[PDB]
RNA sequence: GAUGUCGGCUCGUCGCAUCCUGGGGCUGAAGAAGGUCCCAAGGGUUGGGCUGUUCGCCCAUUAAAGCGGCACGCGAGCUGG
RNA sequence: GCGAAUGCCGGCAUGAGUAACGAUAAAGAGGGUGAGAAUCCCUCUCGCCGUAAGCCCAAGGGUUCCUACGCAAUGGUCGUCAGCGUAGGGUUAGGCGGGACCUAAGGUGAAGCCGAAAGGCGUAGCCGAAGGGCAGCCGGUUAAUAUUCCGGCCCUUCCCGCAGGUGCGAUGGGGGGACGCUCUAGGCUAGGGGGACCGGAGCCAUGGACGAGCCCGGCCAGAAGCGCAGGGUGGGAGGUAGGCAAAUCCGCCUCCCAACAAGCUCUGCGUGGUGGGGAAGCCCGCAACCCCCCGAAGCCAGGGAGCCAAGAAAAGCCUCUAAGCACAACCUGCGGGAACCCGUACCGCAAACCGACACAGGUGGGCGGGUGCAAGAGCACUCAGGCGCGCGGGAGAACCCUCGCCAAGGAACUCUGCAAGUUGGCCCCGUAACUUCGGGAGAAGGGGUGCUCCCUGGGGUGAUGAGCCCCGGGGAGCCGCAGUGAACAGGCUCUGGCGACUGUUUACCAAAAACACAGCUCUCUGCGAACUCGUAAGAGGAGGUAUAGGGAGCGACGCUUGCCCGGUGCCGGAAGGUCAAGGGGAGGGGUGCAAGCCCCGAACCGAAGCCCCGGUGAACGGCGGCCGUAACUAUAACGGUCCUAAGGUAGCGAAAUUCCUUGUCGGGUAAGUUCCGACCUGCACGAAAAGCGUAACGACCGGAGCGCUGUCUCGGCGAGGGACCCGGUGAAAUUGAACUGGCCGUGAAGAUGCGGCCUACCCGUGGCAGGACGAAAAGACCCCGUGGAGCUUUACUGCAGCCUGG
RNA sequence: GUGAGACCCAGUGGAGGCCCGAACCGGUGGGGGAUGCAAACCCCUCGGAUGAGCUGGGGCUAGGAGUGAAAAGCUAACCGA
RNA sequence: UCGUGGAGCCAUGGGGGAAUCUGGGCGGACCACCGCCUAAGGCUAAGUACUCCGGGUGACCGAUAGCGCACCAGUACCGU
RNA sequence: AAAAUUCUUCA
RNA sequence: GCCCGGAUAGCUCAGUCGGUAGAGCAGGGGAUUGAAAAUCCCCGUGUCCUUGGUUCGAUUCCGAGUCCGGGCACCA
RNA sequence: CCGAGGGUAGGGCCCGUGACUGGGGCGAAGUCGUAACAAGGUAGCUGUACCGGAAGGUGCGGCUGGA
RNA sequence: GUGGGAGAGGGUGGUGGAAUUCCCGGAGUAGCGGUGAAAUGCGCAGAUACCGGGAGGAACGCCGAUGGCGAAGGCAGCCACCUGGUCCACCCGUGACGCUGAGGCGCGAAAGCGUGGGGAGCAAACCGGAUUAGAUACCCGGGUAGUCCACGCCCUAAACG
């Protein structure tokens, strides 16, 4: 619902917190599936290729998985909902009748004690992954695959969710969570229902830490610097750009689409 | 306040080291040059 | 191969084309007041409001609140608005 | 062949016996020593520090440590002294810290990938430490070392043997190791305060006291056992699609038993056989070691609760099985043996480290006693302990520095209350507009504070009752000028501008109104993402996936954000126009006796780009002018007309913007180029280079008031550190050479140096700064040079990159 | 309190880029210093001080390059290369 | 020597792509003669260059010269 | 389902 | 103070090449109305600012000037 | 002790006055249009919303006191 | 109370077909549109007109009325669940328990506001084209908020019989 809290300081009136209550059950990591050094650090070999990152509070990660095809057939017991640090989402940790256990991003809905499973013959409800061309036309699923076998990569934050907006060939149709329309494999998993957390466009960081804490660093614009660091930069005294809103590389940053045109994906998208 | 030398051993060795100058070609042609002319130390001496 | 630049402060000193105070001729000078011109700096020539201001404009007085020169006197004396 | 080059190297001058001698914590005397002592040693007075100016440890420094000789130099003076010279000594570890252990970022790097070479990436592995893991505490000794040597008590590994246990057995599997912030409970310990009690040499002074007097000290370590605190922890028995099935171990199901437990374990603290230490005191040598109380930030520890930002790894260590092996082998006991390498002096907030110096600067961790002030690591004094800052002696000018006080006035000072003053703690009353209901608030403005005597209420600890502490409540009364009696310790208010806010910045002239900021919008990006770095491989993005990531402007919040796509940019346009290779070769040329061999080459087919068409403003941007008109005049709701892509809407307005200007009214003032409120002919506001506001916030900028003041009228006195004199040591920039006066002139136009005249015995000391166009910097402005660099763009020309045909 | 609520009182509770205030991190105004104690210091005063905090050790990024809460600031006492 | 030039020759990143002596390259576009030469595999002393090093000479220096060092110098010292 | 504005004052 | 731009019918503004000068609005006269507007027919208008000069001829091209407009005045 | 009152500080209600500013009332014959009364020449009115020289226009819903 | 009845009373979830718009596909060609007449505008880059498939949003034709239900506002496709009011029949139970109602509390068309979503049609403002003396209007071509949903506000009306 998010949090809400009297303005017994600034920033204290604007900041809001996420309810907790989805989660509320099994803070600590399974020290088993998620231990993971997780390795921090805004640049590659060398420099920062990440303008603005850095700082924020030490996260461990959590390994979930994105290709529930491994145990086909195999069902397993929703034992716990907990909090990843690292994504949007509320992940779900969950015992399999095998024994094995692993997290998957939490859909919205799944709760703790729910069986689910993932296959083609698996009963299409909230929680289940099966291959796009066994699902029902116009059901709402999320962590979908993009090529059969790849992985799961597509509608995974928070709230998101693609629909199945028809078969046609091996491929279904998919309006993805950006509104595009893109053709993806038959083959391809997903699993039935939203992401959940949804209130997550909500949370208003509040003062300017906080977006410190989430490890995102002061960013500065371009009028600010000067003609070297920038191009807007430079002008005696506070200055309209100079024309036309360009990047720090120097890139027009108004319109200037860029996706590669001869990219072979292409033939599957529409929007 | 603050001055711009502030010793220690472990840094001084790690970077102007023998070693350290023997992993870089560069760093291998300011030994030869260092030989060449007569120093009587190739490399900054330090001792633990 | 540098003669520090406006204003203020401190310290002055000089010119006279005199703002006072001294003399004196006219007066359309009754007296008192004045006006004007001549001789004369010896000594005087206020405290505030506003502005960085010099300058002025006001306030309250005054015998008068003179104009001007000394690298628009004076930063190896001060201040830097 | 030198006289000049702010020439170069060296030497020596001037300033100059001048400035200065490095914290204003402070000295005095008497003994020694010695050729010679203010300065070295000893004693006695005195002052300074005491979250230290004292102890301990890292880093760094490397003999500075200790002893004996020493004084040329070094030491800002002196020097018998020394961190100085010469010489000799001195650093002892299975347990402390590193290594024959572990992993972190990162490094390196088999494989593997990449790159003209050099090289770049890079899996396992390896390297890598204040992190993890690992066995020593209390004393005693040396001139100098000690958890190291010695004493006492207590341990750890390996190796061998013995005895009894058991499926023993990995580099493999699993558990564990293992983790944040804030707040916290209970016991303890450190530490500290009391004692009429215990142990002591002694002490009655100067009017009093033989006193429950005064003064000193009343602990430390310690196995097993035993206590008191905790911390960890269910056992069962079956199944078993997982732990890249090797497992009786994990993990999942299922079911007898068992639960805010007990038991089992593992620490902490007492206690403990016994060992050790043990003052003030005189000739330098007498021993208790008990009882209360306050009490941690440390310990039990992996305790608890709450919170969102969601909080290393690996080994040791348990446990499971594989090969193998079961004569092994591990396990537990018990004895015997074995136990290497490096560091260990000393300095360590400083004279031994980093600052050329014995430099008022900088330097990480721990302990940091007592009393009083609400508390505290603050403040004053003071323990332990350590210092009096390596030039002194006088004098008592000006002048400067730091500092105290002041009549009457009280901001008149001045750009400005700059500065300094006032105010200042705690307790209680009592507190406005406005407001986002938090705040404003410590608003303002007041009263209280000492000591003594009585009465009285809770609490902890005991034991409910004494003490010992811990919070109060009500009376009487005493003395001062004054009761946080010293020290530490906001001046308050009203009204504007800017920015919401805490925050960041020009290390070394700018801390702001600038940057950032949550938040708003635009745009890109469907994942081998876009974007960035790289020739590449690869990496970041991100082990993310449109509620996500990149770029851009605005900048909390409230009310809002208008018109114009003509030009420009971007976006959309399968048509057209133009269009490069290349395709195609109508037709033509060179040659050959020829077949030929060689060249040119028109139609047409030929991308992207451009042209063209249409969209687009929280995309670059733009957002008018002149005449006329109302029944007093004025003015002009109304009319006309030129021009445009379209003519500035709301709001605001002589403003961080207004030139004319001190606009013009009004407020404030005795008086107001500033300020506040208005007006609007806005030179030249205006809506996300946002417009207008706004509670709160500000070492931000403006205007006023009250309070208090040496800011001032207007200065005076006083203190200390210098200045001055004497003794010691002794620089500097500058300097053509000097025997260096005024005025009126003259002179390259501002003369000590020419002319004329006027002054003026020779030489210093303390002062003042008018001149020597004083010093300092080959002017930073200016211009010049076909000098240079940083930056811009619809300058030129290229290149990366991106698009594109073949 | 109501039908149930919301909401309202006390008490407990201990939040916060909250407040005073040291240590600590800074560097506001004024004074001194200016051949200094010092190639940025000292004095009085002042900002923050549970956070976008400060700090030790171990690492990585660099010359048209890095880094930058943005000053063309810093990159070993002078950085438009 | 060759800066697109009438630009061959010798190399060669890309595309196409032969023949074995009636083969094949060259003689400055290109043809025709005439003549030279044998590609797509390799080796090869000497004459030549230099002076760390040893010697000999000097209308070379003679301690501010001559090497930066005549001397315990790539030292002291400065700098991470 | 309609092209189309107006009528000084006092009586 | 310098460099720019105009001016033409009553008004707002077109145009020229050296021969010609215009439009809209206004206005004058009829028409519709009961009467005004509107609307409908008819109509007239120019020293092309003054000014000298050129030319065969100037609103137009030069030279001077008046007016009304806009734009600069920087380094200090 | 209390105490008239005076002093200092902070609040509350009230009346007057103020550059300037907003509408309002009234005043024979000024200006611009003509919204309403006859489908008032777009039926009228109306709540709210935005826009315009001005009546007023448009949106959405409602009424008939319109057909 | 017992037993029966009618209803667009209310809330939630699901669902149907027609139509408009857009998208793809086919087929087709010189206009379509709109008006009082026109023009703007869409169209040879292939529109209008016709067919097939798909998306999405809003509203439910006929039934349907001068009808029904609700306290009022208001409420209409179908289905299911949850729920209020109401009428008749039987005279069974209670035994005046009633009426009204300052204040309070709740509901309350549309428009408007906030947070987010949604967006086909329509459509203030706005932009064009006409009409006009002018035309910030009536007409035409576009067009944003809004209209839509959820949650929270607003609380007015010719909220009228
Ligand atoms: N009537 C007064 C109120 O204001 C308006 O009315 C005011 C004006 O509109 C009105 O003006 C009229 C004008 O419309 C009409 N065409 C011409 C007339 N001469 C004017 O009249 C007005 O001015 C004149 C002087 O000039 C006075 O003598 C006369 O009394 C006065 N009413 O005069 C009124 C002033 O009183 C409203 N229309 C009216 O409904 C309202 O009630
Ligand atoms: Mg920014
Ligand atoms: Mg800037
Ligand atoms: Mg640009
Ligand atoms: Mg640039
Ligand atoms: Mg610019
Ligand atoms: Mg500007
Ligand atoms: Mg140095
Ligand atoms: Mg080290
Ligand atoms: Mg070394
Ligand atoms: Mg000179
Ligand atoms: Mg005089
Ligand atoms: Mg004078
Ligand atoms: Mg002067
Ligand atoms: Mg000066
Ligand atoms: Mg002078
Ligand atoms: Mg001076
Ligand atoms: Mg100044
Ligand atoms: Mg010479
Ligand atoms: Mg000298
Ligand atoms: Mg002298
Ligand atoms: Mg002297
Ligand atoms: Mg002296
Ligand atoms: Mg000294
Ligand atoms: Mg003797
Ligand atoms: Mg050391
Ligand atoms: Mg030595
Ligand atoms: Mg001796
Ligand atoms: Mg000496
Ligand atoms: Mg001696
Ligand atoms: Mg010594
Ligand atoms: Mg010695
Ligand atoms: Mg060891
Ligand atoms: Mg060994
Ligand atoms: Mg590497
Ligand atoms: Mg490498
Ligand atoms: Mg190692
Ligand atoms: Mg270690
Ligand atoms: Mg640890
Ligand atoms: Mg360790
Ligand atoms: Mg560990
Ligand atoms: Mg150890
Ligand atoms: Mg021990
Ligand atoms: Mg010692
Ligand atoms: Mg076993
Ligand atoms: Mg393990
Ligand atoms: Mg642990
Ligand atoms: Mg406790
Ligand atoms: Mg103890
Ligand atoms: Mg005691
Ligand atoms: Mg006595
Ligand atoms: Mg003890
Ligand atoms: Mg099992
Ligand atoms: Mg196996
Ligand atoms: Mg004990
Ligand atoms: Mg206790
Ligand atoms: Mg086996
Ligand atoms: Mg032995
Ligand atoms: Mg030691
Ligand atoms: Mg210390
Ligand atoms: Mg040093
Ligand atoms: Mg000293
Ligand atoms: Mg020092
Ligand atoms: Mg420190
Ligand atoms: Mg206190
Ligand atoms: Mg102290
Ligand atoms: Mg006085
Ligand atoms: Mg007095
Ligand atoms: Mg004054
Ligand atoms: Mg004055
Ligand atoms: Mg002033
Ligand atoms: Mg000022
Ligand atoms: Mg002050
Ligand atoms: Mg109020
Ligand atoms: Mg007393
Ligand atoms: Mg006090
Ligand atoms: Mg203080
Ligand atoms: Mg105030
Ligand atoms: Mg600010
Ligand atoms: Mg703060
Ligand atoms: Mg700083
Ligand atoms: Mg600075
Ligand atoms: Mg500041
Ligand atoms: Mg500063
Ligand atoms: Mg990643
Ligand atoms: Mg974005
Ligand atoms: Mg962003
Ligand atoms: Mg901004
Ligand atoms: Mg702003
Ligand atoms: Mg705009
Ligand atoms: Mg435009
Ligand atoms: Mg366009
Ligand atoms: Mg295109
Ligand atoms: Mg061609
Ligand atoms: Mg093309
Ligand atoms: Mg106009
Ligand atoms: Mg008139
Ligand atoms: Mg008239
Ligand atoms: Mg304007
Ligand atoms: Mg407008
Ligand atoms: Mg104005
Ligand atoms: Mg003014
Ligand atoms: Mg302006
Ligand atoms: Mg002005
Ligand atoms: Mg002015
Ligand atoms: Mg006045
Ligand atoms: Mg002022
Ligand atoms: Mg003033
Ligand atoms: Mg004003
Ligand atoms: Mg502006
Ligand atoms: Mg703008
Ligand atoms: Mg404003
Ligand atoms: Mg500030
Ligand atoms: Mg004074
Ligand atoms: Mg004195
Ligand atoms: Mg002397
Ligand atoms: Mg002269
Ligand atoms: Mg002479
Ligand atoms: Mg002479
Ligand atoms: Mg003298
Ligand atoms: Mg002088
Ligand atoms: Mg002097
Ligand atoms: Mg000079
Ligand atoms: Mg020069
Ligand atoms: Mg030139
Ligand atoms: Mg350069
Ligand atoms: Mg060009
Ligand atoms: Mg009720
Ligand atoms: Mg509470
Ligand atoms: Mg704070
Ligand atoms: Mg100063
Ligand atoms: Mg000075
Ligand atoms: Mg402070
Ligand atoms: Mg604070
Ligand atoms: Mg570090
Ligand atoms: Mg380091
Ligand atoms: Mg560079
Ligand atoms: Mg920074
Ligand atoms: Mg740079
Ligand atoms: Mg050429
Ligand atoms: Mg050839
Ligand atoms: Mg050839
Ligand atoms: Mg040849
Ligand atoms: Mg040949
Ligand atoms: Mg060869
Ligand atoms: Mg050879
Ligand atoms: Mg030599
Ligand atoms: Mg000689
Ligand atoms: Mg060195
Ligand atoms: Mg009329
Ligand atoms: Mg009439
Ligand atoms: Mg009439
Ligand atoms: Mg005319
Ligand atoms: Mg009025
Ligand atoms: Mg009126
Ligand atoms: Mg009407
Ligand atoms: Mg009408
Ligand atoms: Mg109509
Ligand atoms: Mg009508
Ligand atoms: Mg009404
Ligand atoms: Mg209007
Ligand atoms: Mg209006
Ligand atoms: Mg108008
Ligand atoms: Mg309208
Ligand atoms: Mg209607
Ligand atoms: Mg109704
Ligand atoms: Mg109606
Ligand atoms: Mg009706
Ligand atoms: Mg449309
Ligand atoms: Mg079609
Ligand atoms: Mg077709
Ligand atoms: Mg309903
Ligand atoms: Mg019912
Ligand atoms: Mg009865
Ligand atoms: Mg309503
Ligand atoms: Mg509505
Ligand atoms: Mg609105
Ligand atoms: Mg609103
Ligand atoms: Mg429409
Ligand atoms: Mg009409
Ligand atoms: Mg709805
Ligand atoms: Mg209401
Ligand atoms: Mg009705």
């Amino acid at each position: 619902a998010v949090k809400k809290f009297k303005p017994y300081t600034p920033s204290r009136r604007f900041m809001t917190v996420a309810d907790f209550s989805e989660i509320t059950k099994t803070e600590p990591e399974k020290s088993l599936v998620k231990p993971l050094k997780k390795t921090g650090g805004r640049n590659n070999q060398g420099r920062i290729t990440v303008r603005f990152r850095g700082g924020g509070h030490k996260r461990l990660y959590r390994i979930i998985d994105f290709k529930r095809w491994d145990k086909v057939g195999i069902p397993a017991k929703v034992a716990a909902i907990e909090y990843d640090p690292n994504r949007s989402a509320r992940i779900a940790l969950l015992h399999y009748v095998d024994g094995e256990k692993r997290y998957i991003i939490a859909p919205d809905g799944l709760q703790v004690g729910q069986q689910v499973v993932a296959g083609p013959d698996a009963p299409i409800q909230v929680g289940n992954a099966l291959p796009l061309r066994f699902i029902p036309v116009g059901t709402v699923v999320h962590a979908v695959e993009l090529e059969p076998k790849k992985g799961a990569k597509l509608a995974r934050a928070a709230g998101t969710s693609a629909q199945i907006q028809g078969r046609e060939g091996d491929y279904v149709i998919l309006r993805l969570p950006s509104g595009e329309l893109r053709k993806v494999h038959g083959e391809c998993y997903a699993t039935v229902g939203a992401v959940g957390n949804a209130d997550h466009k909500n949370i208003v960081l509040g003062k300017a830490g906080r977006s410190r804490w989430l490890g995102r660093r002061p960013h500065v614009r371009g009028a600010a610097m000067n003609p070297v660091d920038h191009p807007h930069g430079g002008g005696e005294g506070r200055a309209p750009r100079g024309r036309p809103p360009a990047s720090p590389w120097g890139w027009q940053t108004k319109g200037l689409k860029t996706r590669k045109r001869r990219k072979p994906s292409s033939r599957f998208i529409i929007a | 306040m603050k001055r711009t030398w502030q010793p220690n051993r472990r840094k001084r060795a790690k970077t102007h080291g023998f070693r350290a100058r023997m992993r870089t070609p560069g760093g291998r042609k300011v030994l030869k040059r260092r030989r060449q002319k007569g120093r009587w130390r190739l490399t900054p001496a330090v001792r633990k």
